[PDB]
């Protein structure tokens, strides 16, 4: 069951670089594309994401986008940048200006064609092809409105696949322009519609936990791609390793998303680590069970104690007591079962894998479907609202042949989003 | 690729063009016969300064620049100045009788002779850029040739280039320097022609930045070579995103972005940061800190107007030198919590942030200290708009007795174009005033 991994605009590429540095690692795949590992567990469904080459050699089933050279010039000079397929950088020169329609209908509608070109060569060498994921981040032109066209054109061409995204979301706290929350809110309007899974990375939580947490006074892109990176590598975890649960992205699906729009979802991991900073003591598993669970290591700025639980899945990963994973995923359901909605019984699945990540001798990546992220959602309408009401700023976007009115739908259906998560929470 | 093209018309804009050059070439380490000897790539390249500079086989860095005047005994200094081997001939165009003060001359009767060549030039150079971002125009509201050429120049290149985009660096008159009465009318002549096809403007007012070298730089009696190597440094951070590469850089669109909400609304504040003598400067260094509360007072702007008794709906910082995030945001936080800043209801408060690594230039023998960082902020105020009022209440006193106007209707014009021209600009100070009102 083959994955086809996309990576578009500026922070796209940013995190999507650090993922397959990532995860390479934890295959024993080495910047040649060779294998250097002592486990087979590593190798056994490294065919998910990688293809097979001559010499052995194994590469990553990525393709590169974006509408400016930079970025991706910085993957290809990068530590893992050889690795990658060359024929897969796929880019143009006009760059899309933290523009959404620029990416959507005017520079990225002409450079999208060669893009699912690759997609299209890469989807026939699969023996069975399950379906796509997506990184790129809301807030800027490319990545969020040349994205989500490719989504729109990927679900025409393989409607029977899956599609999953990881979703950077814009924040104030760090903010490159005033117009985020406008291309956000049109790329929500699309997420909701043609996508199965998304992951919700808010750039705020990503903030608040550098700072409050992991105590960094001016935490950098580089800093806020740490967290990314490992809740990542955890949350494709049961697709990259052996195991029973979660193994494939239908059937994460079909455990996650019991209403199909409502498809979005909060990361969480522990324990929370800063670059370079060396961890000497390791959790007990109540420790890693309490934190994960824990507001302070949402990747979403939403509080879960503000909302119900509809589904969850948890990963743990190291050398632990199975029984006692058990016990204490227990507890908690048992001690906080109001945080579960009492009409999906046993909503929250668990799985449990030998390797553990790279620096850690164990971890855990939690995966909420929780009501609580209209908060992230609300939070956007409100600073779209705020300009909008003065139609402000809106002129970059009608000079690319946009109409008002498809805002005010977007606005709209992002609104019934929120009031679509507030009705189960009361339910 | 990202190729930007200056133009510089009128003597404002070219004598402007003198110190921004000048100043540039030293950033680059480009000598005045044109070669760089850093530069190891002969004949071309990709690297930040190209966006400025063209390279021939001799390794010669030629700027992406024409300079226009109607009359030739300002561009004659370039031919046989300094920098004379640095341009080409076609580069400097020059007419034999200029515009007189007057806009009807620059625009129609002696601009109309010149225009065509003037375009075939400019498309000499953009046929060159392998992905050209627009153009930058230098020149004053005053001059007969600033006002009226440029409205002209500024309409035939949005025929000719569509919707690329045009910045304007436009010299505001002041009274200390002038050389017209007329100049008011030329002002708002000019500004209502080229408002539809200027995409951002940086104002530059003349009284202020002769205010500036008086009291910061203590020159008695500022020449216009005082003014314009002040200027080229405003001038030179702005650009400097688009000349140079870094991490931590922003490019200037970006910034364009935030300042521009609405099409009309693309003047932004200039305000620079720290403008001190040697004398002064000596044993003494201007924190992060300092140099960016010194944005915040007026008398550091490039504008005379008061921001405190307006409201901002953009604020940009541009540092260069010896600069880190975290001094920025101590000094941001500091600022926010002493000074009188508001914003309109309807936009976020959050400075956007650029910083290029390399440090602020002097030119010889001029009046400014070297210092280790420097800070440009652009903001957008509903305040600039009273350099607006300014400028139409002196417009007004005079065309109310049609004073001096039979100079513009003897070279063709109506005074329906006065009119038209007057009524635009009222529109324009009510829009500042309608967009700073909070929302229902
Ligand atoms: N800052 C600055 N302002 C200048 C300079 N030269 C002229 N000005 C201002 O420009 C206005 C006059 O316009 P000019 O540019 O000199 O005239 P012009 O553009 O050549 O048009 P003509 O009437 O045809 O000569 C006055 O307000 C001057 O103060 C200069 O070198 N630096
Ligand atoms: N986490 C993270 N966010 C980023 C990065 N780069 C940009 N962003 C965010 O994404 C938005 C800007 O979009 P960007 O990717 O630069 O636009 P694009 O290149 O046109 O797709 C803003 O909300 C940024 O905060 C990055 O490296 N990491
Ligand atoms: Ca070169
Ligand atoms: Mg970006
Ligand atoms: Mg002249």
């Amino acid at each position: 069951r083959e994955i086809v991994h996309i990576q578009a605009g500026q922070c796209g590429n940013q995190i999507g670089a650090k993922f397959w540095e990532v995860i390479s690692d934890e295959h024993g795949i080495d910047p040649t594309g060779s294998y250097h590992g002592d486990s087979d567990l590593q190798l056994e469904r490294i065919n998910v994401y990688y293809n097979e080459a001559t010499g052995n050699k194994y590469v990553p089933r990525a393709i590169l986008v974006d509408l400016e050279p930079g970025t991706m010039d910085s993957v290809r000079s990068g530590p893992f940048g050889q690795i990658f397929r060359p024929d897969n950088f796929v880019f143009g020169q006009s760059g899309a200006g933290n523009n959404w329609a620029k990416g959507h209908y005017t520079e990225g509608a002409e450079l999208v064609d060669s893009v699912l070109d690759v997609v299209r060569k890469e989807s026939e060498s699969c023996d069975c092809l399950q379906g796509f994921q997506l990184t790129h981040s809301l807030g800027g032109g490319t990545g969020s409105g040349m994205g989500t066209l490719l989504i729109s054109k990927i679900r025409e061409e393989y409607p029977d696949r899956i599609m999953n995204t990881f979703s950077v979301m814009p924040s104030p706290k760090v903010s490159d322009t005033v117009v985020e929350p406008y291309n956000a809110t049109l790329s929500v309007h699309q997420l909701v519609e043609n996508t199965d899974e998304t992951y919700c990375i808010d750039n705020e939580a990503l903030y608040d936990i550098c700072f409050r947490t992991l105590k960094l006074t001016t935490p950098t892109y580089g800093d806020l791609n740490h967290l990314v990176s490992a809740t990542m590598s955890g949350v494709t975890t049961c697709l990259r390793f052996p195991g029973q649960l979660n193994a494939d992205l239908r059937k994460l699906a079909v455990n996650m998303v019991p209403f199909p729009r409502l498809h979005f979802f909060m990361p969480g991991f522990a324990p929370l680590t800063s670059r370079g900073s060396q961890q000497y003591r390791a959790l007990t598993v109540p420790e890693l069970t309490q934190q994960m669970f824990d507001s302070k290591n949402m990747m979403a700025a939403c509080d879960p104690r503000h909302g119900r639980y509809l589904t969850v899945a948890a990963i743990f990963r190291g050398r632990m007591s199975m029984k006692e994973v058990d016990e204490q995923m227990l507890n908690v359901q048992n001690k906080n079962s109001s945080y579960f909605v009492e009409w999906i019984p046993n909503n929250v699945k668990t799985a449990v894998c030998d390797i553990p990540p790279r620096g850690l001798k164990m971890s855990a990546t939690f995966i909420g479907n929780s009501t609580a992220i209209q908060e992230l959602f609300k939070r956007i309408s409100e600073q779209f609202t705020a300009m909008f009401r003065r139609k402000a700023f809106l002129h970059w976007y009608t000079g690319e042949g946009m109409d008002e009115m498809e805002f005010t739908e977007a606005e709209s259906n992002m609104n019934d989003l929120v009031s679509e998560y507030q009705q189960y929470q009361d339910a | 690729m990202r190729e930007c093209i200056s133009i510089h018309v009128g003597q404002a804009g070219v004598q402007i063009g003198n110190a921004c050059w000048e100043l540039y070439c030293l950033e680059h380490g480009i000598q005045p016969d044109g070669q760089m000897p850093s530069d190891k790539t002969i004949g071309g390249g990709d690297d930040s300064f190209n966006t400025f500079f063209s390279e021939t086989g001799a390794g010669k860095h030629v700027p992406r620049a024409v300079f226009v005047d109607l009359e030739p005994t300002v561009i004659d200094e370039v031919r046989t100045g300094t920098y004379r081997q640095l341009f080409h001939p076609e580069q400097l165009i020059t007419g034999k009788e200029d515009a007189a003060n007057n806009y009807a001359r620059g625009h129609y009767t002696i601009g109309k002779e010149i225009i065509d060549l003037v375009l075939d030039r400019i498309r000499k150079l953009a046929d060159q850029c392998t992905g050209l971002q627009g153009f930058l125009v230098f020149h004053s509201f005053g001059g007969g040739t600033g006002s009226g050429f440029t409205s002209l120049l500024m309409e035939r290149l949005s025929v000719d280039y569509g919707k690329k985009s045009k910045l304007e660096f436009s010299i505001y008159p002041a009274p200390q320097v002038s050389t017209a009465v007329v100049e008011p009318y030329n002002s708002i002549l000019t500004t209502h022609t080229t408002l539809e096809h200027s995409d951002c403007a940086f104002m530059v007012d003349n009284e202020a930045i002769y205010d500036i070298c008086r009291r910061n730089l203590d020159i008695e009696r500022p020449t216009y070579t005082n003014l314009n190597r002040l200027i080229s440094q405003i001038v030179s951070s702005i650009t400097a995103s688009l000349r140079f590469d870094g991490a931590l850089n922003v490019d200037l669109t970006e910034f364009q972005t935030n300042l521009v909400p609405y099409p009309r609304i693309h003047f932004p504040l200039a305000t620079y940061a720290p403008v001190i003598s040697a004398e002064k400067a000596y044993h003494e260094q201007l924190s992060v800190a300092e140099i960016t509360n010194a944005c915040f007072e007026p008398a550091n702007q490039m504008v005379k107007c008061d921001p405190r008794h307006g409201k901002y709906m953009a604020c940009c910082l541009l540092y260069r030198g010896d600069v880190v995030p975290k001094d920025v945001n101590a000094a941001i936080a500091t600022i926010k919590t002493k000074r009188s800043i508001q914003f309109v209801d309807w936009c976020p408060t959050g400075f956007k942030v650029g910083i290029n690594y390399q440090p602020p230039t002097v030119v010889p023998g001029g009046d400014l200290a070297k210092v280790q960082r420097a800070v440009c902020m652009l903001s957008n105020t509903t305040a600039i708009a009273e350099a607006w009022a300014r400028l139409d209440h002196k417009f007004d006193l005079m065309y109310a007795k049609r004073a001096f106007v039979h100079w513009y209707v003897g070279e063709g014009m109506e005074e329906g174009e006065f009119s038209e021209a007057r009524e635009d600009m009222a529109a324009l100070e009510k829009d500042y005033e309608e967009v700073g009102v909070d929302s229902v």
